[PDB]
Order: C-alpha cells, then sequence, then structure tokens
C-alpha cells in the first residue's frame, strides 16, 4: 500500500 | 584479518560500585550510567565512539561504489496496491528517490491517475472515506512516534481544521453516513508530563465528528483499572457494527467487543454524556486466543482464531447465541491460515504459508467450499485490501529477484486468470543470472530449520564467496525473502551469497515454532541461526572468516547472542539497535511490553535463562578456551542513534564498552585485532542509503571481498 523505500 | 591502520581505542570509564543483587547472584553494572542519554559523561562516549568508528569507515574503500550503486538500483517507479471507494481508485506511487510516496486517485479501472496529494514539500494512516469525498492521514511532528490526524477534501485538496493529537498507530474507521469516523488516541498530556518524555497508557476508543475539535470527540471505551491494554477497531462491511478489540502486550491473543449501531437513537449522540463506556456485547472477554473478524450476515459472524487451533483456522459464531461456535473452515494439519478476505459479495481469499511459501484459495464464503487453489513462487504475497463488496482483488508479490509487481484479478467479469497491473524494473541488473532456493537444515536438537539461498547461477561449491546471513527470531514474526537493493548489489558487485533463515521464534510454522523459540527455550533460536552458518560452510558456499551477520532489534539480539557463543564462525557481525542488556529491558520506555516473549529478571526461574544469553553479561575472551587459542571477535559494528526511545541507545552502548574493555582495553597485548565500533546516527531514502553503504562497505573490507565490475 504505502510502502518505503526498498533500500 | 581485513583491516590494517591500528586502532585508538578510547577512554571508558568503569563505575566499580554498582552490583546488583538478582536471588543470591551478584551481577556487576560498571557501565550503569550510559543508561543516561542527556549527562555530559554519555554524550563525549558518543562522541569518542564517532570518532572511532569515522577512522575506521575512512580505510573502507568500498563505501562510496556502493552508494551509488543502491541510488542507481533503487531509482525505478513503483506502484502501491490499489482500493476503492465509491466508484474511485486510490493508490500510493514513488518516482524512485523521492522521500515519501505521492497519493493517487482515478475515476474508474481504466481511468487515468490524479495527484491527491504530495508530501514532498513523514506521513501514515492514509484513510478515505466511503463515499471518496475526505480523507484522513498522519503527519509526524518530532523524533518520537506521535501522529498528528488532519482531514483534506478530495474535490479540492482543501483541509479541515480539525486536528487529532496523540495518535499512534490507529487509522480512521469512517461511519457509513459520512459524518466522522472511529480512532484510538491516547490521552491529552497531563501535568508534569512532556511531549518527549510522556508514556503510552490509558488508551481510548473515541468517535470524531467532521468539523468538531478533538475535546468534543465522543468516548466509547477506556479502562483506568488496566492502564496497559490497548486497542484496535473496525466497521464491518455493512455499516452495522463497531468492533473493539483489546489486546495486553505482545500476544497473539485479543478480546472481542461488539456495539450494534443500528439500535442506538441519533447515532453517536446518545453518548454525549459519557456514562463512561458505550453498552457493548463483550462477545471475548478475556486474553485466551487470537480473533479478527473476517465477514457477517446480520448477527452471524465468521472469525479467524487460534483457538485450539496453533495454525488457525474459520469459525462461525451468532451474537444472539454465543455459547455456540461452529467451525467453517477446519484447520490443516501442515500449513499455517495467514489471512482472511471476504470478497465478491460471496467469496474468501485465504493465504495460507505452507514451507515459508504462500499459497492462496478462493472458497465459497456460506458453505466454504473449495474453488481454486494457486501456489506461489519463492517470494511474498500481500497487501489484500479489497472488501466484501469489491468484484476486483489486487494484492503485491515481491522476491529476493523481483522488486514489485501488482497483480489484478477480475472476480466477476474475467475470472480465474491473474494479469499484471503494474511490474517494476531494477535498471541495469540481469535478473536470469541468478537463482533462489530452500533447504532445510539440521538444529542441534535435530529440528529441521528452512533456509533460502541467493546466489549466482552454476557457481562453485568451494568454499571461496563472501555470505551474509539474516534472521529475526520471535513474536511469531514470518521472515519472507523480499526485495531488497542492497542485496542485488552485495550479489552482483561482491560475488556474495546471501542467507535467510526462518529460525524458531518466528510464527512460520504457527504458534509451536513461535513457543520452540521464546522465553526457557531462547535459546533454541541462536542454536538454529549457528546450525545454518554451519551448513553454509560444510556444504562449500563459504567459509568461517567469509561469513557475515546481520539483525535488527530482536535480530540484533540474534546477532550478539550468536557472536558471544560461537565467534570462531563469523568474519563480520552488524547488529542494528539490538536488545542487549536483558535484565534491564523492562524497565525503560515500552520494553516492559516484550516480556510475554523473554520473561522478566523481577521472577527467579526467568532469570536463570536470561542471564545465560543476555549480551553485554556474556562477552568472554575466546582466545582464553583452551582448545581455540587463534579465535578473536569477528569485526562489529554495532548500529543505532543516540536517541531512540523505541530500543533505548544505552543497550547499545553498554555492550559496545564491555566488548571493547574485556577484549581490548583491559589487556597490553590484545590478540583481538578485528574493529568492535558503532555507527552511531545523530538525530529518510538519502539517511537510511548513506546507512547500508556504510555497513556493507565495513562489510567487504572485514570479509576481505574485492569489488567486481
Amino acid at each position: 500500500e504505502n510502502a518505503s523505500a526498498p533500500v | 584479518s581485513g583491516f590494517s591502520k591500528p586502532l585508538h581505542y578510547p577512554p571508558v570509564r568503569r563505575d566499580e560500585t554498582v552490583v546488583d543483587d538478582y536471588f543470591g547472584v551478584k551481577v556487576a553494572d560498571p557501565y550503569r550510567w550510559l543508561e543516561d542519554p542527556n549527562s555530559e559523561e554519555t554524550k563525549e562516549f558518543v562522541d569518542n565512539q564517532e570518532k572511532l568508528a569515522n577512522s575506521v569507515l575512512e580505510e573502507c574503500e568500498l563505501i562510496d561504489k556502493f552508494k551509488q550503486k543502491i541510488i542507481d538500483f533503487v531509482n525505478f517507479p513503483r506502484c502501491g496496491v490499489p482500493f476503492r471507494r465509491a466508484n474511485k481508485y486510490f493508490h500510493f506511487y514513488n518516482s524512485g528517490l523521492q522521500a515519501q510516496n505521492v497519493f493517487q486517485m482515478q475515476d474508474d479501472l481504466d481511468g487515468k491517475p490524479e495527484v491527491l496529494y504530495d508530501p514532498n514539500l513523514g506521513l501514515s494512516l492514509y484513510s478515505v472515506s466511503e463515499d471518496a469525498k475526505y480523507f484522513a492521514f498522519g503527519i509526524h511532528s518530532g523524533l518520537t512516534e506521535w501522529v498528528t490526524i488532519k482531514i483534506l477534501k478530495t474535490e479540492d485538496r482543501s483541509y479541515l481544521p480539525d486536528t487529532l493529537e496523540w495518535v499512534k498507530f490507529s487509522p480512521a474507521i469512517w461511519t457509513h453516513d459520512n459524518k466522522g469516523f472511529f480512532y484510538c488516541p491516547y490521552p491529552p498530556l497531563k501535568e508534569g508530563e512532556d511531549h518527549m518524555t510522556r508514556s503510552a497508557v490509558n488508551q481510548e476508543a473515541r468517535y470524531h465528528f467532521l468539523g468538531t475539535d478533538q475535546s468534543e470527540d465522543i468516548l466509547l471505551w477506556r479502562d483506568l483499572e488496566n492502564p496497559a491494554h490497548h486497542l484496535k477497531c473496525q466497521i464491518t462491511d455493512d455499516g452495522k457494527y463497531f468492533l473493539l478489540y483489546i489486546l495486553d502486550g505482545c500476544d497473539d491473543a485479543n478480546k472481542v467487543y461488539c456495539l450494534d449501531l443500528t439500535k442506538l437513537p441519533n447515532g453517536l449522540e446518545s453518548f454525549r454524556g459519557r456514562e463512561d463506556s458505550a453498552p457493548f456485547m463483550k462477545l471475548i472477554d478475556s486474553f485466551d486466543a487470537s480473533y479478527t473478524a473476517i465477514a457477517n450476515d446480520g448477527s452471524v459472524f465468521t472469525f479467524q482464531t487460534n483457538k485450539d487451533a496453533p495454525r488457525k483456522k474459520l469459525v462461525r459464531v451468532d451474537l444472539n447465541n454465543p455459547s455456540v461456535w461452529t467451525d467453517l473452515v477446519p484447520e490443516s494439519k501442515k500449513d499455517l491460515l495467514e489471512s482472511a478476505h471476504a470478497v465478491n459479495e460471496n467469496q474468501l481469499i485465504l493465504r495460507y504459508l505452507s514451507d515459508v511459501k504462500h499459497v492462496l484459495e478462493i472458497r465459497d464464503l456460506e458453505s466454504g467450499a473449495l474453488q481454486h487453489r494457486l501456489p506461489i513462487d519463492i517470494g511474498s504475497v500481500d497487501g489484500i485490501t479489497a472488501r466484501r463488496r469489491d468484484s476486483v482483488v489486487f494484492f503485491k508479490f515481491t522476491s529476493i529477484l523481483t522488486p514489485g509487481i501488482v497483480y489484478q484479478c477480475d472476480l466477476k467479469n474475467d475470472p480465474t486468470q491473474l494479469k499484471i497491473f503494474r511490474e517494476s524494473v531494477v535498471p541495469d541488473f540481469d535478473r536470469s543470472e541468478f537463482e533462489v532456493k530452500q533447504v532445510f537444515v539440521p538444529s542441534k536438537d535435530g529440528t529441521k530449520i528452512p533456509i533460502f539461498i541467493a546466489a549466482r547461477k552454476g557457481i562453485s561449491l568451494d568454499g571461496s564467496h563472501p555470505c551474509e546471513m539474516h534472521g529475526y527470531g520471535g513474536f511469531g514474526i514470518n521472515m519472507m525473502p523480499t526485495f531488497s537493493a542492497s542485496r542485488i548489489v552485495f550479489l552482483k558487485h561482491l560475488g556474495g551469497v546471501f542467507c535467510l533463515a526462518n529460525i524458531r521464534g518466528g510464527g512460520e510454522y504457527g504458534e509451536e515454532w513461535h513457543k520452540a523459540g521464546f522465553r526457557d527455550k531462547k535459546q533454541n533460536v541462536f542454536d538454529d541461526f549457528i546450525s545454518a552458518a554451519e551448513y553454509l560452510i560444510s556444504s562449500g558456499y563459504t567459509k568461517a572468516r567469509r561469513v557475515a551477520i546481520e539483525g535488527g532489534a530482536n535480530g540484533g539480539l540474534l546477532v550478539a547472542a550468536c557472536i558471544n557463543q560461537r565467534p570462531d564462525l563469523f568474519g563480520c557481525a552488524e547488529a542494528n539497535c539490538g536488545v542487549m542488556d536483558m535484565l534491564r529491558f523492562h524497565k525503560f520506555t515500552l520494553g516492559y511490553l516484550w516480556t510475554g516473549d523473554y520473561g522478566c529478571s523481577d521472577k527467579e526461574e526467568e532469570f536463570k535463562w536470561l542471564i545465560k544469553y543476555s549480551p553485554i553479561h556474556n562477552v568472554r575472551r575466546p582466545w582464553e578456551q583452551p582448545g581455540n587459542e587463534e579465535t578473536q571477535y569477528p569485526a562489529t559494528m554495532i548500529l543505532t542513534a543516540d536517541h531512540d526511545d523505541r530500543v533505548v541507545p544505552l543497550h547499545s552502548f553498554k555492550l559496545l564498552a564491555t566488548m571493547q574493555h574485556v577484549l581490548c582495553t583491559s589487556l597490553e597485548d590484545s590478540p583481538q585485532k578485528n574493529p568492535i565500533i558503532a555507527r552511531i546516527q545523530r538525530k529518510a531514502t538519502m539517511t537510511q542509503i548513506a546507512e547500508v553503504a556504510d555497513r556493507y562497505g565495513f562489510m567487504a573490507k572485514a570479509l576481505e571481498a574485492p569489488w567486481i565490475d
């Protein structure tokens, strides 16, 4: 849905 | 030993008079003073540890190559899972490196997207009203977790004056009259407390009318006799029932109170008096099992539960006859029922975890009958938010080598067949050169532990490859092999092998898997992780000095306990925000909530298990054990922030001081040559990139792994 960046 | 520039460890003062008695066992605590983050002496320590850390990192010449690759590999468009309200569809979007996701809206499924709110001028808890005319969202004011809720009109993107303080994780649950919503805030700040230093107790369930001040909100529930009991809430898809869930600590267990909204004369305004709590039907009134409502047909509810079902199941009960509960979908004897979702008026989507891979079932809601079954490849499916009235279901698929696919399924018109709605792409990365597999590895006690292993196709198992292993092992958390941009850099440009280990204490095989790695059996978690490293070595992926281990929070505890017990096995260890003083954790901020998994040094039996693995209490010079004179600790980086109310930084600081004392500064000519440092963040995508580049640069150096173009 509102996901952080996949660092 | 990777590092050659010698190390000037700073003096750190020991208070030799601090001693505590735990049921006749004397434990000294000479770094007690590091528990105060605001004192002059603690701030000097931070300064001295930053200077040491910077000096070691300056020798790590691949930090900059790593950093630029991470930026390049993460810079791609990403779509969140869409959801529906009235006839609008909403989703999040990021071009690649925007600090926060932008919130979008469209008229039909085939419609053109418009920007509804762009924060890039931190934000959670986004919730759109039933008629799609309003949206509620949370802004983060501080360094703490506290959120403020505001509301916008979707027609012109204008704000309402409404401001709701003291929210943490509670989103707005809208009534179908569009007049307001339920939410679960903590009370206003009282005398003697301060926004930085307030606890989160006495949580309330409230109803907010649009266009009013927070001080007018209707009070539906609080319990001053049980200040630590916390809340979640929900409204039924038909709009008729408000559900309140009450929880105690970290357990998968909750109460269920139901309020029939159709029986109130003059709606929620009936409670204007207080008379302090509403007339809930208290369907479940103990903390014996988990219950989540999936559907209702009038007073007949379907629930997901773990009641006498450690792998979970679906049950049915009529609120007018609450003694009688009946199985709808029986517990599987092999697979965990992770989640369930009522869709397309009369169907159920069930998400099963079967040997740590997802399987989706589509069933009839009334009978429970199986209609289709879809096994999923290695990775994770998540984010099913469709409601019972919705005919299109969306979800997200992610894996180690798959940055993100959103799938779409029109269960009404073109059923059974998943179409791609959006697919993300990592730039300049050939995904076909790499693969992921699963093997099961024996732990100390014989239990088989599944692990995933990602590597370049066709490698020789000659011991030559650098290897990174990740795990967690607690709280019923399921560890899935998802996408990380920095992990791609490790695989491609460092020639690495990556391993994710599904150790005990997780939820992967249900509640029995969780209980076999908690409380008295916590040591099982460490033994499981050690076994996985031993397998990677004996099967010829890598060797002892070329294994790195990493983990965060309970995973940081994992790393620190494993390096204390088997330092010979690892070449690098990275613990992020770890729980390191297991005798004192429950005394700080919200650490008291973790006693359900760990136990507490207040009770004598629980102390006896905690003392054996507590990291700050088990640091020992490996070379003084008679058969392993050639062993030292791995090169170690402890990651934390100087201020952190989730996992207080005293944990990391005390460990760091203990390791530096015992291994480096207590003796004159230490065999310990591998560096022991902390990377301390003072006080966002670019912040996170710099932390991860530091950790991988340090790792490459420690494992003596060169860069590959």
